[PDB]
């Protein structure tokens, strides 16, 4: 979920309300972001099967036609024992299972009835490197002060020698999918003690551009030697073990780093700088924030940080088990979502204890790297700009679908008309929503060779 | 088993023209007295200000005899200062000021401080304009309350720093 | 206590105990680097005239001539007036006699009598030289 959110901010927020169960609240005391953001989180995923006049189209006018009409957001497809996530010339066949994002089971059940009347691995998924040693990518800080990083992730990681081990890969694996072209890639670069990260360096020997620097976190030293002010995002994990002192002091570190960071001056603000958090309390959301209007008696959803993308609560993957016993699909989707891509053989290759295995690439094997990433775009400039004044969502979804392939799922709109460099999730807005100049579009892009 | 419950608890009692402060963090015997003899002191010009201990753990004996001898101007309630609820309970925007309490005997004082640091935001949080008095373990970790923006010396927030103030 | 009391207590103190602690030399400090060391300027320089705290004694000097005789008040004026030096207190031997032991006396009355034996707490002046 931290990993995606690097490539497109706010994403973990929606997928945190499309998976949970969200109570609608209806108060004539509320701002008008509320009223959006409430009714996408009443937003929720929904399989069934489509009708038999769908069979036969691409998916591409599939799904516009559930928008255009039955006002359903159609995402992902059943390919036989496959999850395609908005494929591209993908025909339907007979009985497919489509995942839908709606309101309830009521618009879902119009879908069954109605008629008119050596460079990646050995999968092929990621990317491969020729097992970099770990002594060559550690960078000092007269290193990392001498070059300049741009447009890159900065982890920050609170770990002792002793911490239990949690897996990093997870995190740059997704970064390393093979939907990313090279030049495109993101560096990764991880502050925290060496002997820390020495234990797990195995899994990482074969992912490029990585760098670690000796150092922590708090201290502001290594942060401006890293260029945190011009890092796509800053993550903030803790694998040390609470002392258990006290529940809700567990997570002491990341939220006086979180603190620290908004805090600094640049030669620009530290506020501007974007950033997550990983909180293992749900009561420690709010402290993030801090000119908010909340009663601290407010629901973790409702919460300012959570709302907006910048805070992440480990909570939502216990009340995930809950959504898994009740569909067995939702899961499926959240793991071609949120991995890059996972194939079952992959964990068989793993298994053999050689890591990431890397493999020469073949005609059919290339094949793979043909699927929808996760991605956000701008309506400030480009052809796509001009729905950005007076548009409405729905005319902004059926173009883009048609010219570009791009499949719309949300927006991430400015808290204040005025722009205070602070943004709110809007989980599939309606037909009928009005569009802002500054105006951001969760979107699951192509794949264009090049 | 119906019987057995618990003594501490329950919302801090309310008095017309009341002033009280909060003293939270470390509560312990020679901690708390040593604070007791300064603020109640015999020779002390007449002004009434009660004072409320919040701490997570129930009072031991040796502590809970001090807590007699000042019934009158001394109450003790059992929560959390991290906790919302437990800040409602003491009446928190009632309070004239909070005081926090700093482990000495502590085997990381940088952890120590972390946890203090972290028990002020949640009281900034609940309420702005309150005053909060901190003890601190170590100097450098002073810069962190400055990171905190509704900390402001002018107003009354003020650090007192053991190893400074005792080496110095 | 005595912070919460009187706000500007705590300030007197790290005033008279740190020997100047500015709270930008925390934002210094909070870099990392340590303390970093710049060259000396005119107006910076002027920062070293400030007060200190200090001891003096009474058993020779020019000033000495208080020790016998001679009341505290009249050592404050004379000492303020020539020197500027503020007279706090005293440290005062134990025994007359003189046992290299003496014990703290803050702020003694106008008529207080003096020995020549005697310490005097005093917040001493910068002389540059
Ligand atoms: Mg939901």
């Amino acid at each position: 979920f931290i990993a995606q959110s690097c490539l497109a901010p706010g994403f973990s927020t929606m997928m945190a309300n499309l998976f949970a169960m969200r109570s609608f609240k209806t108060s004539p005391d509320m701002q008008s972001w509320t009223n959006d953001y409430l009714r996408g989180t009443g937003m929720e995923m929904y399989t069934e099967t489509l009708s038999p006049t769908f069979i036969g189209i691409p998916f591409a006018q599939a799904t516009e036609l559930c928008f255009s009409k039955l006002k359903l957001l159609l995402l992902a497809i059943e390919i036989k024992s496959k999850i395609s996530i908005n494929p591209r010339g993908a025909k339907i066949q007979a009985n497919t299972q489509g995942f839908f994002i709606a309101q309830s089971a009521d618009e879902v059940k119009r879908a069954w009835f109605y008629c008119k009347a050596m460079k990646y691995d050995s999968t092929g998924m990621f990317h491969w490197s020729p097992a970099k040693s770990l002594e060559d990518c550690i960078l000092d800080r007269n290193q990392a002060a001498m070059t300049v990083l741009n447009g890159h992730v900065v982890v920050c990681l609170f770990a002792d020698p002793d911490s239990p081990l949690i897996g990093l890969r997870n995190l740059v694996m997704p970064l390393r999918a093979s939907n990313f072209h090279y030049h495109e890639l993101k560096h990764v670069v991880i502050v925290g003690s060496v002997d820390y990260i020495r234990r797990e360096w195995k899994m990482l020997q074969n992912l490029p551009k990585i760098s670690v620097l000796n150092g922590s976190p708090l201290s502001r030293a290594d942060l401006r030697a890293v260029n945190v002010n011009l890092c796509d995002m800053c993550c903030i994990l803790s694998a040390k073990v609470p002392s258990n002192d006290d529940p809700t002091l567990a997570d002491k570190e990341a939220i006086l780093a979180s603190l620290n960071i908004k805090a600094m001056t640049f030669d620009v603000y530290g506020a501007n700088v974007p950033m997550i958090t990983e909180l293992v309390n749900d009561g420690n959301v709010q402290f993030l924030d801090q000119d908010d209007d909340d009663d601290p008696d407010t629901e973790l959803y409702l919460t300012q940080p959570f709302a907006c993308g910048t805070a992440f609560a480990v909570s939502v993957l216990d009340s995930l088990m809950s959504t898994t016993y009740f569909n067995q699909n939702a899961l499926t989707l959240i793991r071609s979502l949120i991995t890059g891509g996972a194939t079952p053989e992959l964990e068989l290759i793993l298994a053999e204890g050689a890591g990431l295995r890397g493999g020469y690439s073949t005609v059919e094997s290339l094949s793979n790297r043909d699927r929808c990433r996760v991605g956000q775009i701008s309506l400030y400039d480009g052809p796509l700009a001009q729905f950005g004044e007076c548009g409405k969502y729905g005319d902004l979804f059926v173009a883009a679908l048609k010219s570009y392939g791009m499949l719309c799922i949300g927006l991430y709109r400015f808290r204040d008309t005025s722009a205070s460099s602070k943004r709110y999730v809007i989980t599939n807005p309606p037909d009928d929503f009005s569009l802002l100049p500054t105006d951001q579009v969760f979107v699951l892009m192509q794949f264009d060779p090049g | 088993l119906i019987g057995t419950r618990a003594k501490y608890g329950g919302t801090l009692k309310n008095e017309k023209g009341r002033r009280h402060i909060v003293v939270c963090g470390h509560i312990t015997y020679e901690s708390v007295s040593h604070f007791l003899k300064d603020f109640l002191h015999e020779d002390r010009e007449d002004v009434d200000v009660e004072v409320v201990f919040l701490h997570r753990k129930p009072p031991d004996l040796e502590l809970e005899g001090l807590f007699k001898r000042h019934f009158t101007t001394v109450e003790f309630f059992q929560g959390t200062i991290m906790n919302p609820i437990d800040l409602q309970r003491v009446k928190v925007h009632e309070a004239d000021a909070c005081l926090v309490l700093a482990n000495k005997y502590c085997q990381d004082p940088d952890a120590e401080d972390a946890a203090n640091i972290m028990r002020v935001i949640s009281i900034k949080n609940y309420s702005d304009d309150i005053r909060v008095i901190i003890q601190l373990m170590q100097y450098h970790n002073k810069a962190y309350l400055l990171n905190i923006p509704s900390w402001d010396w002018k107003q009354g927030d003020d650090v007192i720093c053991l190893a400074e103030l005792k080496l110095g």
